[PDB]
């Protein structure tokens, strides 16, 4: 039943058939054996993933997929914020609506459209069996109903145990089964204490049943465009990611240049980082946030280039009061908070971390 | 009533300098000047900044962060005042440090200390 | 019997077991009605002082002020806005004075209005309410100066702005009774009458001597804005009431509060605020006490009740403790607030069986001035 | 310590607010914050204005006017408070009134209050 | 057993009675001296503060000055001058922040220098008299900065300008040891020398370890600058002794307050300033008291007093109050001052028997911190 | 001897024979019927006095001799304060000093010489067993002897109890022979708490014995030329009466423009006011401090002139921390220390309160 329907997500899932010249599937971009990201190299570095065809690059970052279900459906909460929802501007409802646009996306998997998915599924016996046990015979024959089927055997995949195990050294010292070392500890305490809950932990205040450190709202953090990656994308010097303000029925221009919080679960390993993956180092992205706090010279210089970060993409709506906290992270609170993001790294991605 | 006993929690009344979350507060309880246990007072600006420490429940036998926030930019409240240091480090070790005015991050850049209000924010540990 | 506290400790409890999360803020404080109580703190003359702002009916503490030096609260009748007229220097104490108007919003208590007033013209004194004033439609702020001379500030709140100082006679307090018109207590024994404009000498009529030189009139009489009636104790808790609700001044028969047997026995009033007016019942509350004749400033441990009208006695409380001030709230069944500037503590009464219901404590270093709107 | 009693005069310490001079005083007496009977301490400003009362001295039977001047441009000092009114009348006879802060005349313009002087000015009638 | 009021009044008595004539006027305070003590009072975190100087032989107050928000004091040794680092706001607590330096005169205590720290650079904290600190010439004050990182300022009081921030590791406490020279303590266990020309970054050099990282070591260490003795007690009462008097630290031999039985038996240093430190006899004073570990800000009801070169207990004395703050004076036969916050009174004891000779009452809200200069 | 000397100075008082025309005595200006204060009519009205030639006027008001026996012989203090002698600018150390200026000076008595006025005293009978009797024989015959006795027996006469009564209403109301009217109480209140008691009574606390409202110092209350005296005088439009400076010995820029803190005793019954003579009424010497403290137009106006104050003649070195003092005298104020001023007249100078 739910198994059942997981297991044909699974099939799904690594199946190149759902790609037009069946060069790629989901597990191309999000490889399991990088925690559901993409470790090949393009144009701009690991960046932007490269799509079916060979030769057309994204402009966003390839986001892991464990966790990714502990995320509530897109909607407007009672102070006005929006939440939840998938893809870094939120323009995807839940895991469902979400999985059918990476097959039709020319720059994607490039599917030409729902009766050509539906074809390449109606080829497979094993899916036939699959689908029409699950769905009902003939599902397969109505490209409708086949595409959203597929879509739903996929959502119920990515909602198994697999994908959220909560398994990391950080789930194993609140069930009380081991303890941070004394840089860890200090890590968190820092994480707790500074600016970086305010966003990264689910609930304002009290605890939580299921921790993916992040609040599913939308902020701005100021972040320069990627010059090689936006180059690559195609999409002209002239384009500007206006992030969750591209989401169809979303037209309050204060949404504009926001970007949905990522869970930090992971992170260690997932690198480039934010939505276009300009920063490779994680150390990097965390002494990103100390533009707004630090008064040193060097915080205005990304250690990366040597030079300063740049102007952001989008000028307005950044997150200034949460971000202007007043205090600067010393090397030392940096190495604490590497050390405790590295904690939340799943079982499975521990020998990674070398 | 003996300060230099070791402190004992209790989890019925918030107004009072021993209710558990208030194990290592310094200053003022917000709930006595029209705040709440987690709410700052009318005219007043919340501080992002917290010290932080591991309080005792012991109604449910678990330990919780308490993150210490500042409501800031008024004159101190004067109402239930108490100063409390379980846990409580020197202040080379600011995250645990209690004298400071964590009033950092506040709207307006407030920095005057009104009270503190008492959060959980997660688990020991 | 169960406390605001341990209600509070039972709640956060509540939330943690059923996992209910809620965003730490800035609470919004209940709209205003007839049981909010204001508590101004002078401190005993400190550079800087509080008022807090008081749920009379929970006996709750809502929110607070900060004033500088002895600064003077006002509250609209109506409950739209609170504001004071206040005090400060660059150096604490010492160093370039500014006195300033500011206006509050009455629930986020956020100021809407600063109104710096020129040449630094603001009367410190011991806080008399009725030394900074409202006119009835809560446009114009008038304020007493003393030096160099006796003059009334006239402060623009809907334009937020100084307009001009009146010259007026030597008189003293400012009970308006119009958009454009006050009354003062005159030296002479009368009542002065200042119709003003925005330039040009006011109007001032005097109204016939109503008292003699050796009769003492207390600095903290009653005045109900909406009734247009002044209630006006000596020393003795002889009552002079006047009528200013036709515009002009009409002198109401005298009434004592004491009996002749109780004043030869040393009952006098004294206190701080000795005299409540409630409109709506037209009742007059006392505080007595016996003591010397020059011990008129101590605190009395009994409240007075009685008719205006007839000067018939009502009631007489036993208050339980050393009482500074009383103010009463306009609504029916009202609260006799009762405010103690030794136990820095407010004790809210009913009014009519003079019970104590309830208390406030911790209120500053010496808390003396009580407020409340008459919104009914 | 009956504060409802006649007053009683004594000539004996000028720190206690029975102190003769201090019949109509009202706030704090200069000698505990580094003053003395009729000087100001270091850093305050002296007053020219000030108000008036006929107090009785016990040792001599006689009644002296007391000039009570201020202190001012400081906080308020906070030790020996006194509160005294023998003769005070009402704002409207303000030579005889004392909730005023008799700070008038202080060089640099020193409107604060910080304590009292008591001076005799002049024989009593 | 005449007490200071007691003799004032019959000197009023003898100048009345003799016709003698006196100007009212502004009294000096006396010539600074070896047993001036100043207590200054945070008052519990009020947005306007209190020092109080007093004469500690006599126990009189003999001046006052007034502060700002949680300000540090500092006193020239050779008692030339006193100074503070202050905090104000134009509406209160709210509003536009100065922050400044002000310089006295110690007879007059007029302001000599008011000079205004750009950029709101203090640290506001619950008074550590070594977040500020005067170098040895007393030309330049140096106060710390947390925010947005550990830094310390640089204030020149000759030429009565600030001349800027030096940055600094994460490191807390300013030791000043020569006109350009100050050490501070490290996160990491250790010491740093910071040396600061007149422009340029500091050359800042680290000592080695000197606790681990479970050894928590107070935040009110003593600090004798005429010595270069800095005295660094534990939550234990374990006592660091390092010598900096040849410009570069050298490390004495640990010494423990407490024997190893009263650790068992739960004796725990508490308080607020727990340590002092008396030069010429080489003595330290530690405020001790049976507690809970992590009752380590209460007060303490004892003080030991132990030699400093061998670490043998030469005294134990029962206060007779809650003490929260211990100092000394730094002449000979010297006075032990014990500060209560809870009572608001300096108790004045002789250091050599722990006996109770005056005390000074009604010292503020919560007084908190004893300053004395070293002038032998 | 005590009454003899005083006797002797009773006659030289009134005796014209001390003027180089014999027109003029000590009386003619220090006219007893008014308080000892010039009643006659010059150039300048009664602002200042004609001399002996009947020409020459002085650039100073008379002032009264009641209570001027009172005053300290000229010193500084402590406090770096001058006080005592005598003439508004105290150029005189004391009575004694005084006495002989006034027969040598050509605006005033106009003797040429001591030996003069020696030939004068010489001729009386009166005078030879008058001086003689105190003084030896052959006083007179001596010019240095006779005008130090005679100056001697003027500083007698002016030291008796005829020129200090203490009778007035004040003084029986501080016996407790009567009491205030509320106005004089009020008066009296008004001037113990404002800042007329910073110069106008004797001592800066206590009780005075014998008080005579000034406390004997030197103050510039920024006064302006009395122009009509100023001209009377002849002195010069250029000339600037410096008071205090002016006593040879003081050099003190300081002290340029103050004068000596008049007694208000019998100040009722003496006018014009001030050094010059400048002001007519008692109540526009009393207006004239608002100024300092007034903010309203009226308070700059001098209300005998219609026209503004004018002009310190010294315009440096004002007694402003005790003028400034923040608070204006209202109508009913300047009414009541009117009211107070007018007790401070002698009994027998009563009758001259309704004129
Ligand atoms: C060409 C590489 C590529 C392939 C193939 C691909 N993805 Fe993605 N995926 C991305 C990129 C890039 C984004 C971010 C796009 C954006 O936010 O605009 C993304 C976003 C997502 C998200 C949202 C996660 C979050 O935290 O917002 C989910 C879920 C997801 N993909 C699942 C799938 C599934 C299921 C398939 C197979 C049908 C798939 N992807 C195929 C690259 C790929
Ligand atoms: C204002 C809310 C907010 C605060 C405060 C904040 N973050 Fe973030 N964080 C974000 C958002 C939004 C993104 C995604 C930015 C983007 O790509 O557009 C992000 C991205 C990141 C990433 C990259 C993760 C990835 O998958 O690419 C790391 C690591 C991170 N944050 C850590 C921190 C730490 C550590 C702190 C505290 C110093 C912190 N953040 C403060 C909201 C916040
Ligand atoms: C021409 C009129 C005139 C005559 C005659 C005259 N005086 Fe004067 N007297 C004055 C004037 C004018 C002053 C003020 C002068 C000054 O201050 O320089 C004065 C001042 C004085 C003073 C000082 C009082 C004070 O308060 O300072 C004394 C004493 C005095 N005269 C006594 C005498 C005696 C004694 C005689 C007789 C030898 C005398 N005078 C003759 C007009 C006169
Ligand atoms: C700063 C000291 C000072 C103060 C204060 C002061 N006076 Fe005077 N007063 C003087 C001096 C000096 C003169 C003489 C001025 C001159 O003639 O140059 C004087 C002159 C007078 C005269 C004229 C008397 C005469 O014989 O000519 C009267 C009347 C008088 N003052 C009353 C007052 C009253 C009333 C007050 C209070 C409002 C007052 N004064 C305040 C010092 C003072
Ligand atoms: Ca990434
Ligand atoms: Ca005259
Ligand atoms: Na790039
Ligand atoms: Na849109
Ligand atoms: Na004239």
């Amino acid at each position: 039943a739910d198994d059942a329907l997981a297991a044909l997500g699974a099939q799904l899932f690594v199946d190149p058939a759902l790609s037009r010249n069946a060069t790629q599937s989901c597990a191309t971009c999000h490889d399991p054996a990088r925690a559901f990201t993409d470790p090949r190299e393009g144009k701009a570095g690991l960046a932007v993933s490269v799509g079916d065809d060979g030769q057309s690059h994204g402009d966003r970052n390839t986001p892991t997929l464990g966790y990714a279900a502990l995320v509530p459906a897109f909607h407007r909460d009672a102070n006005g914020k929006y939440k939840g929802g998938q893809f870094w501007d939120g323009r995807a409802d839940d895991l469902k609506q979400q999985a059918g646009q990476p097959m039709l996306n020319p720059v994607e998997m490039a599917m030409p459209d729902r009766a050509a998915v539906a074809a390449r599924l109606r080829d497979d016996p094993a899916y036939r069996t699959g689908f029409e046990a699950l769905f009902g015979k003939g599902v397969l024959d109505d490209p409708e109903r086949a595409f959203d089927a597929a879509a739903e055997a996929l959502a119920a995949y990515q909602a198994t145990g697999e994908f959220s195990p909560f398994d990391s050294k950080y789930d194993r010292v609140m069930r009380g089964e081991e303890k941070f070392t004394p840089l860890e500890e200090f890590g968190y305490t820092v994480f707790i204490t500074w600016n970086c809950r305010l966003c990264h932990m689910q609930r304002k205040q009290g605890v939580a049943e299921r921790e993916t450190f992040t609040n599913f709202e939308y902020h701005n953090i100021g972040l320069p465009v990627n010059e090689t990656a936006r180059e690559a994308s195609g999409l002209g010097a002239d384009h500007v990611d206006h992030g969750l303000l591209a989401r169809p029925g979303i037209e309050d221009p204060a949404q504009s240049g926001r970007f949905k919080v990522p869970s930090l679960r992971n992170v260690a390993v997932t690198g480039p980082y934010m939505h276009n993956g300009v920063f490779t180092d994680l150390r990097t992205a965390i002494l990103f946030y100390n533009k707004y706090t630090s008064r040193r010279p060097e915080a205005k210089i990304n250690p990366e280039t040597g030079a300063p970060w740049g102007e952001p993409e989008v000028a307005r709506n950044l997150s200034l009061a949460e971000l202007q906290s007043g205090l600067m992270l010393d090397d030392g609170r940096v190495d604490a908070l590497v050390a405790f993001l590295e904690t939340l790294t799943d079982r499975r991605y521990e020998p990674l971390l070398e | 009533t003996d300060p230099r006993a070791k402190w004992v929690p209790q989890d019925n009344d918030i107004q009072a300098c021993d209710y558990w979350r208030h194990c290592s507060i310094d200053g003022n309880i917000c709930d006595c000047s029209g705040g709440s246990l987690t709410n700052c007072p009318p005219g007043t600006k919340l501080a992002t900044a917290s010290w932080v420490a591991s309080c005792y429940n012991p109604t449910d036998g678990q330990s919780y962060l308490i993150a210490y926030r500042d409501c800031c930019g008024y004159n101190v409240s004067g109402r239930c005042p108490c100063l409390n240091t379980e846990g409580e480090l020197p202040v080379y070790r600011p995250e645990f440090a209690n004298d400071i005015i964590w009033c950092f991050g506040a709207e307006d850049d407030a920095m005057t200390y009104h009270c503190t209000i008492s959060p959980i924010v997660g688990k020991a540990s | 019997q169960e406390t605001q506290g341990q209600a509070a400790a039972r709640a956060a409890a509540a939330d943690l077991a059923a996992g209910q999360d809620d965003e730490p803020r800035i609470l919004e404080a209940p709209a205003p009605d007839a049981r909010r109580v204001y508590v101004n703190d002078p401190a005993h003359f400190a550079a800087v002082t509080q008022q807090f702002v008081i749920d009379g009916e929970a006996g709750r503490v809502i929110g607070m002020i900060d004033g500088g030096f002895l600064p003077n609260p006002v509250v609209a009748d109506d409950g739209s806005f609170i504001a004071h007229a206040s005090t400060v220097f660059s150096r604490i104490a010492r160093g370039e004075r500014t006195d300033y108007v500011e206006v509050f919003d009455p629930v986020t208590l956020l100021p809407t209005a600063d109104i710096e007033l020129p040449d630094a013209p603001r009367f410190l004194v011991g806080t008399y309410p009725w030394m900074t004033s409202l006119t009835p439609d809560g446009k114009t702020l008038l304020f007493y100066q003393f030096s160099p001379a006796p003059a009334v500030g006239v402060v623009d709140l809907e334009g937020k702005a100084f307009k001009r100082m009146l010259d007026v006679p030597d008189c003293y307090h400012i009970f308006p009774t119009a958009p454009d018109t006050f009354f003062m207590h005159c030296r002479d024994g009368s009542l002065a009458k200042v119709a003003f404009g925005t330039e040009g000498t006011p109007e001032i009529t005097h109204t016939e001597v109503f008292h003699p030189e050796d009769e003492f009139l207390i600095n903290h009489p009653a005045y109900s804005q909406k009734a247009g009636r002044l209630v006006w104790p000596t020393y003795t808790g002889k009552i002079h009431q006047i009528d200013l609700s036709s515009g002009d001044a009409k002198f109401l028969p005298a009434v004592e509060a004491l009996t002749e047997a109780e004043r030869a026995d040393g009952w006098r009033p004294g206190g701080w605020q000795q005299v409540a007016y409630h409109r709506a019942l037209d009742r007059i509350y006392l505080l007595v006490d016996q003591r010397d004749e020059w011990r008129h400033k101590t605190a009395s441990r009994f409240v007075v009740v009685l008719d205006a009208k007839t000067g018939e006695r009502l009631a007489k409380f036993e208050m339980g403790h050393e009482i500074d001030s009383i103010n009463v709230s306009q609504d029916e069944k009202p609260l006799l607030y009762a405010l103690s500037t030794g136990d820095k503590t407010l004790y809210i009464h009913d009014a009519e069986s003079g019970e104590e219901l309830r208390s406030v404590n911790q209120l500053g270093h010496g808390p003396q001035v009580i407020t409340t709107a008459d919104m009914g």
